[PDB]
């Protein structure tokens, strides 16, 4: 079986700039019949793949003119001029010239944009949860860039280690920012041993850290 | 319009058989191929094979010869993928995709079906409100959400107000805890003015355990 190699594995690009993704085959993709069956797909975060380019350089119906494919033989390129926020996702080449059809490994197109500060929110555990025997306190960082952020938990002013989990969304299709949840999970017993719950956020968009907190039962 | 609608997520034990369906509509079913593509979690797409509904003939890639089969119900314009003797490597999302043979390409794809192979029994989530961050009388933006806690396997669906609330919603990737169960939150930001005049409900669906919850999130 032939190998499809895509480069780079990840491509950061600023809005309005050109992105170029390379696909290289170990064997020529030109069929004895004269045609080259090399196609491109984009899979955006969470979605089915979408057909982008067929036979090297032809845009599928509805694909913007900013997408173009070129190349021949073993070397192929997808170029996206004037990159837009909605172009985010993983691009895959795909050959069906030789048995059996194969995809390349994908190139994740990432958007570079200006730093943006998180808006920060904290949520106490619900009474419904408490009556079940656990307490989760949730800290939300909304719509920030870059992805690097430090979230620290303080309980009655003691820094907490090891009882929290973070989850980050993919870059947003419209404004290219991230959001992040940090969840502190305690037993109801331990939760009820303390009064003040706070999450402190450090981020390059913030000139000093932002703390959100609440006193329980309040 | 061309549409391919796949069956819902499945949890199966090792050694079992699963059959996934793909209901096609909006075109002459027999005149296009049906391709099947695997995507293991966080991994690249892998072409498995295709069946030709016009001749009934199947063709597999080398990795998918043996325990994989393609079936058709032409009267129901439905394609099937069956996997026998399930293994952990089989845990993935599987896509059907119509093959437009005039250019040897897959044009329209299904939404994917998640299959989890596991010895563990399904566990449905508990859904808890994340109460609005501010009152109706203050200014600007409030966040609210739902914590979807302790379930297995992936996926759960979360929508807001039965799909009518779409703007400003972030549903975080699931994360495992040391219990071996997943949790996630879904959050939405809304004008705090609208907190006293608009109801917000999160609709959570965990198909493997047959859990459907609607949680009213009030301040």
């Amino acid at each position: 079986e032939l190998v499809m190699t895509q480069t780079p594995l990840s491509l950061p690009v600023s809005l309005g700039d050109q992105a170029s993704i390379s696909c290289r085959s170990s064997q020529s993709l030109v069929h004895s019949n004269g045609n080259t069956y090399l196609h491109w797909y984009l899979q955006k975060p969470g979605q089915s793949p979408k057909f982008l380019i067929y036979k090297v350089s032809n845009r599928f119906s509805g694909v913007p003119d900013r997408f173009s494919g070129s190349g021949s033989g073993t070397d192929f390129i997808l170029k996206i001029s004037r990159v837009e926020a909605e172009d985010l996702g993983v691009y895959f080449c795909f050959q069906s010239t030789h048995f059996f059809p194969t995809f390349g490994g994908g190139t994740k197109l990432e958007i570079k944009r200006t730093v943006a500060a998180p808006s920060v929110f904290i949520f106490p555990p619900s009474d419904e949860q408490l009556k079940s025997g656990t307490a989760s306190v949730v800290c939300l960082l909304n719509n920030f860039y870059p992805r690097e952020a430090k979230v620290q938990w303080k309980v009655d002013n003691a820094l907490q280690s090891g009882n929290s989990q973070e989850s980050v969304t993919e870059q947003d299709s419209k404004d290219s920012t991230y959001s992040l949840s940090s969840t502190l999970t305690l037993s109801k017993a331990d939760y009820e041993k303390h009064k003040v719950y706070a999450c402190e956020v450090t981020h390059q968009g913030l000139s000093s850290p932002v703390t959100k907190s609440f006193n329980r039962g309040e | 319009q061309v549409q391919l609608v796949q069956s819902g997520p499945e949890l199966k034990k090792p050694g079992e058989t699963v059959k996934i369906s793909c209901k096609a509509s909006g075109y002459m079913f027999t005149n296009y191929g049906m391709n099947w593509v695997k995507q293991a979690p966080g991994k690249a797409l892998k072409w498995m094979g295709w069946i030709n509904p016009y001749t009934g003939e199947s063709t597999f890639a080398d990795d998918f010869k043996g325990r994989f089969a393609f079936f058709l119900e032409t009267s129901a314009t439905t394609a099937y993928l069956q996997i026998n003797n399930l293994k952990n490597e089989d845990t993935a999302t599987y896509f059907c995709a119509r093959g437009t043979t005039i250019v040897w390409a897959m044009d329209y794809w299904g939404q994917g079906t998640s299959v989890t192979v596991s010895s563990a029994s399904t566990k449905g989530p508990s859904v808890f409100p994340l109460a609005p961050s501010s009152k109706s009388t203050s200014g600007g933006t409030a966040a609210l959400g739902c914590l979807v806690k302790d379930y297995f396997p992936e996926p759960v669906t979360v929508s807001w107000n039965s799909g009518a609330l779409t703007s400003g919603v972030h549903t975080f990737p699931a994360v495992l805890q040391s219990s071996g169960l997943y949790s996630l939150s879904s959050v939405v930001t809304v004008p705090s003015s609208s907190l006293g005049t608009q109801t917000y409900i999160c609709n959570v669906n965990h198909k493997p355990s047959n859990t459907k919850v609607d949680k009213k999130v009030e301040p």
